[PDB]
RNA sequence: GCCUGACAGAAAACUUCUUAAAGGGACACAUUUCAAAAGAAAAAGGAAGCAUUCAGCAAUAACAGGUCUGUGAUGCCCUUAGACAUCUUGGGCCGCACGCGCGCUACAAUGGAGUUACUAGAGAGUCCGAGAUUGAAAUAGUUAAGGAAAACUCAAAAGAACGUACAUGACAGGGAUAAAUGAUUGGAAUUAUUUGUUUUGAACGAGGAAUUCCUUGUAAUAUCGAGUCAUUAACUCGAGAUGAAUACGUCC
């Protein structure tokens, strides 16, 4: 919606007020605890630091400012694939971006 | 003749 | 099995009190009248059968001692 | 510890929550009337409950 | 023969087109339907003068009736896919508008039990 | 005073109807026992 | 009449269902508030405007065709033209971050995630 | 004296007495029948013996089943039976008999009901004789 | 610790204080039928032959709370006991 | 038949004067076609069916129009005021010749050449004449109360542009060979 | 008490319709014809005359038919602490180059779309079925008596009536495909559970060889309840709503 300097630094409890409608209503239930042991690790590799990869699980996380540009491993059935967050795919669901099967041939 | 919702013959 | 070590006892007395203790077959819930899940109950008196102390009579998802 | 990751998924809803009162099979469960007993059980039991079969 | 003693004795469509200023018109005349099975919205801008007419009636018959009673009477089908047609509730807030718009005339009622007509409103229409 | 029983106001019986296949798996004909019994309600009042 | 031509023969609020923005019901919520007669047949520059400009001309925003515009704007803008436009780039952009919705669709195949193994029968 | 006319389901309970030939159903006249291709239908029995007969009568049916041309079946049966039933309990017999056989001569259905009722799905198929189709390859 | 909170009741559904008369048949004559195969098990060297669920207004009276033992005079007409002796020879 | 047309009628044909059911007795004079009795219990009970009885029953084919009789008698009923229109004479009367008219005489077996029962011809005379008005008001402007019109008026006389004269004299004409 | 016999709030009795117990009621007897007879057929009466109709149980003997993936029913084999036992996280049985079966919806004017009055039967309800009040465009969010139920909830649509509307037009029939955005159920909705609003507007013009079901409230047409269920029917089990034709026949 609005330009990336002004929408990184307000707070992200605000940002979901203009998300997807699913994306602003998981928001709304009480965080899980599998989730909020995932952001603890995602700040906590960026201030150390090319952000170190970092392998979850959690493909239902909604994609917010928090990871804005983390390396991220998601396991899709057997392997973590590995994306780097772009504010371009943005709160779109974090499992989206890993196929879990080989498409045709 | 008769004039109905269904048909007009005249 | 590594049952709580006063609980032994506690078990026990039932038995003796009454002479027949009842617990499910589910092994996710807790007993009702013990607090404890029902896989302990089950778990440590089941070696009671080898020692001729009790029978195994098994009911409708039910497991009987006497 | 040993137990303490054992069973620690929660299951409230049910499907392998419900279980028949006897056969223990998790398909077909007949909750109608509370009955709680899956189908090639209470086929066995309905006579002897008071079903019985007519038309 | 033919004796006349209630607004039984009248067809219920010909009455209430003979039955259609105090029913202000809100801001969603124009861009709302009758329901929520139906596709389009209605016809004729008059529309609510005979909504409004055929819900006073409705009350008139069944004494004690409610809103919810009023969602399934002017129901519809759901016809908008390739499962076979249920029923469905029809929409709400325009049903209950007019109930509401009947109360300040006077004509309707809110007893312990819903709505219901008034000295003055079953006077009215029998003339 | 008011008796109910599986075998005065006679209120109406609510029959109890439960369907099940006969087989104990999906092989074979399709068929079905229905199964029922009834519930008789009397009312004493005096 | 935005960029595109209409039949004379039919109605007015059913000959606007020509235009790639406008179909049943919003063509009807035009008419009426354009003031002309529904009846009327089809065989005028104030019916090109409420169909570009309907904000301000009594209209609610859950009637809109883009609700929530990326790029600045919260108007639909969509009845005209521009509808394909609009799609495209939403196509696009699911690729661009090979987001899996935008997988499918470069492949072609069933977006929504449907049983396409019996329908579905385009022979290829 | 109160009569009844039945159908499938339908049930049209009468209550004859003395009136001014006023026919009412559920509060409405009969001229007023929803159904209005059935309007003629349920006043066979008015132009079949005479509305003299029905003169001074008056009638007071309510119907509780059925759908609107069982019920239309129904309002029938319970006029002609009305009529017959008042020509008994007070009228002499021998009168009621020439009624009776000119009904019975034009309809039976008007005074005795239809015996036939719907049937009961089965097992195996849409319907009471309908079968599910067999695919043998 | 275990991480397991739910927790099933060992009591019977005819003991509710109010339940719906459809369920209140159907829940005692599933009891008829557990207490039956429960000294299925039991009484196999004895041959139940049968048990009685009579009640007396307030107290559950129970043939073969408290227990009663009848011995059927017609012994060979039972087909539960001559079962067990067929089975047991 | 509806408050408006007499039963002063006559069959031209002896071969079909017993066999359809007009003014005989007193049962037959209906004040509509809604008739809900008994007539496919025992052989030949159809006969005591009213004429136009059995003619509305025809008009309720082709799946989405099963078991609907007061839509079909609707058309029958706005449909024999047009017939007095374009014949000025008793629309029972013109129902009554056509039967006549439309009835084929020799039909063949599988081929041998064999004559018609007269109730089958009275049968396959009412299925011919609807077929048409059904298949002609099919994606069409005309209604079919017109279309049923038309075709039992043009089969009445002589004409051999309705569809149940063609077929008619089609059968007899390939048992014309077939003898 | 209100109104031009209707309606509202307390009452006092009756059982034809309602419910449900018992008995009665048809046995083809009564006539005619046909076959010394078992019996067959018509018409009248009768609420009911094909065993009156539809259903449940249903013998002798057999399949080397299906289930040891229903069980604390089990034989024998096999794995048995790095496990084929058990539990946790994620993925799948939903994957498409195609072929087959059971079905749903359409190819419309006997129709679609817009307004109105309507008419059922049979189920189900303990935190469960949810009346009433409101804000709203709908899905749904806040407060909520009654009911362990002939008590309260639980309510019809096919069809009809109303208009100078639609008029043979892949059109306003058809609603697949998608693009947006809003909530419901769930620890969790992405490979959309379900669903609302706007837009997108495809094949399908009555279907080749073959093949399935059906004889009376039957076929067919449209709908409702329940099973499954935290949420999800196009499935199954049942119920009523309207009510065709063709046969009372033969082994092709």
């Amino acid at each position: 919606g609005k330009s990336l300097e002004e929408i990184t630094a307000m707070p992200e409890a605000d940002f979901v007020k203009m998300l997807d409608a699913r994306a602003r209503r998981s928001y709304r239930r009480s965080p899980k605890l599998k989730h909020e042991r995932l952001v603890k690790k995602l700040l906590k590799i960026k201030k150390a630091t090319k952000p170190k990869l970092v392998k979850t699980h959690c493909r239902d996380k909604i994609i917010l400012p928090n990871m804005i540009g983390s390396v991220i491993g998601v396991y899709n059935g057997k392997s973590f694939t590995t994306v780097e967050i772009k504010p371009e795919m943005l709160g779109h669901y974090l499992g989206e971006f890993s196929i879990t099967y080989k498409p045709v041939t | 003749v008769k004039v109905d919702n269904h048909i007009w013959i005249y | 099995m590594r049952i709580a070590t006063k609980d032994i006892i506690a078990i026990y007395k039932q038995l003796f009190n009454d002479g027949c203790i009842v617990c499910h077959k589910d092994f996710v819930c807790l007993h009702p009248v013990f607090g404890i899940p029902n896989l302990q109950v089950f778990m440590l008196m089941k070696g009671l059968a080898t020692k001729k102390c009790v029978k195994e009579t098994c009911n409708w998802r039910c497991l009987y001692w006497t | 510890g040993s137990y303490s990751i054992y069973n620690a998924h929660p299951r409230n809803y049910g499907n392998g929550s419900r279980t028949c009162r006897k056969c223990g099979a998790r398909k077909g469960l007949i909750r109608k009337y509370g009955l709680d007993l899956c189908r090639r059980c209470f086929r066995e039991k309905a006579v002897e409950i008071g079903f019985q079969k007519l038309d | 023969m033919h004796h006349f003693s209630n607004i039984k004795d009248v067809v219920a469509i010909d009455f209430i087109k003979a039955y259609a200023g105090k029913l202000e018109i809100p801001e969603w005349v124009d861009t709302v339907k009758t329901g929520m099975c139906k596709e389009l919205a209605p016809l004729n801008p008059d529309w609510i003068y005979i909504r409004a007419a055929a819900i006073a009636r409705k009350v008139y018959l069944n004494n004690g009736i409610g809103v919810m009673a009023l969602r399934r009477a002017y129901g519809d089908q759901y016809n908008k896919h390739y499962n076979p047609s249920h029923r469905t509730l029809g929409s709400g807030k325009v049903n209950r508008y007019i109930l509401q718009q009947l109360e300040k005339m006077g004509i309707v009622a809110k007893i312990q039990s819903g709505r219901s007509l008034t000295k003055e409103g079953r006077k009215d229409m029998d003339k | 005073i008011t008796i109910t029983s599986t075998k005065p106001v006679r209120i109406p019986t609510k029959t109890l109807r439960i369907t099940t296949r006969k087989t104990p798996c999906g092989e074979g004909s399709k068929t079905w026992d229905h199964y029922q019994m009834r519930i008789y309600k009397r009312v004493l009042s005096m | 009449v935005c960029n595109t031509n209409l039949d004379g023969r039919r109605k007015v609020p059913y000959a606007l269902t020509g235009i790639k923005g406008c179909g049943r019901r919003y063509a009807y919520l035009v008419c009426k508030r354009a003031g002309i007669d529904v009846n009327k047949r089809a065989g005028i520059e104030k019916i090109v405007d409420i169909l570009n400009n309907p904000l301000n001309y009594k209209i609610p925003v859950w009637f809109l065709n883009r609700q929530k515009d990326n790029k600045d704007g919260k108007d639909s803008q969509l009845i005209a033209n521009a509808v394909e436009t609009r799609l495209r780039e939403d196509i696009e952009a699911l690729k661009k971050m090979r987001a899996h919705r935008g997988l499918r669709h470069y492949w072609g195949l069933r977006v929504r995630g449907q049983h396409t193994k019996t329908t579905g029968r385009r022979g290829r | 004296v109160q009569v009844f006319g039945k159908k499938k389901t339908a049930i049209a309970v009468c209550l004859c007495k003395e009136g001014k030939g006023m026919i009412r159903v559920n509060g409405v006249p009969l001229d007023l029948i929803n159904p209005p291709v059935l309007r003629i239908k349920v006043f066979e029995p008015l132009f079949i013996v005479g509305k003299e007969n029905y003169a001074k009568l008056d009638l007071k049916i309510r119907v509780t089943g059925g759908g609107q041309v069982a019920q239309a079946y129904a309002i029938r049966q319970a006029i002609a039976k009305a009529l017959i039933a008042y020509n008994q309990k007070f009228v002499d017999e021998t009168t009621k008999n020439e009624l009776k056989a000119k009904f019975l001569e034009y309809d039976r259905t008007l005074l005795v009901a239809d015996p036939r009722r719907c049937e009961a799905k089965k097992f195996g198929g849409p319907g009471a004789r309908a079968k599910y189709q067999k695919s043998y390859r | 610790m275990f991480c397991l909170t739910k927790t099933k009741a060992l009591n019977v559904d005819v003991l509710k204080t109010n339940i719906s008369r459809k369920h209140k048949f159907v829940a005692d004559g599933v009891f008829y039928a557990e207490l039956n195969e429960l000294l299925q098990r039991e009484l196999s060297a004895d041959g139940y032959s049968g048990v009685e669920v009579r009640k007396n207004g307030s107290k559950f009276q129970i043939i073969i709370i408290e227990l009663y033992v009848e011995k059927v005079l017609a012994r060979g007409l039972c087909p539960v006991s001559q079962a067990e002796s067929i089975k047991y020879k | 038949l509806f408050n408006k047309w007499s039963y002063d009628v006559t069959v031209s044909d002896i071969s079909l004067k017993e066999l359809l059911a007009i003014n005989s007795k007193l049962k037959y004079q209906v004040f509509l076609p809604h008739t809900a009795g008994r007539y496919q219990i025992k052989p030949f009970r159809k006969i005591q069916c009213p004429i136009v009885e059995r003619l509305v029953c025809c008009m309720m084919q082709h799946g989405k129009n099963s078991g609907k009789k007061l839509l079909a008698m609707r058309v029958v009923e706005e449909s024999f005021e047009i017939i007095h229109l374009l014949t000025e004479k008793n629309p029972i009367q013109v129902l009554v010749d056509a039967i006549i008219n439309a009835s084929p005489r020799e039909d063949s077996t599988r081929r041998q050449a064999v004559d018609v029962s007269p109730l089958r011809r009275i049968n396959q005379a009412l299925y011919l004449m609807t077929m048409g008005c059904r298949s002609a008001a099919f994606r069409n402007s005309k209604t079919l109360a017109e279309c049923l019109a038309d075709e039992i008026v043009n089969a009445s006389k002589s004409n051999t542009a309705s569809f149940a004269i063609k077929k008619k004299e089609d059968m007899e004409r390939v048992a014309k060979s077939n003898r």
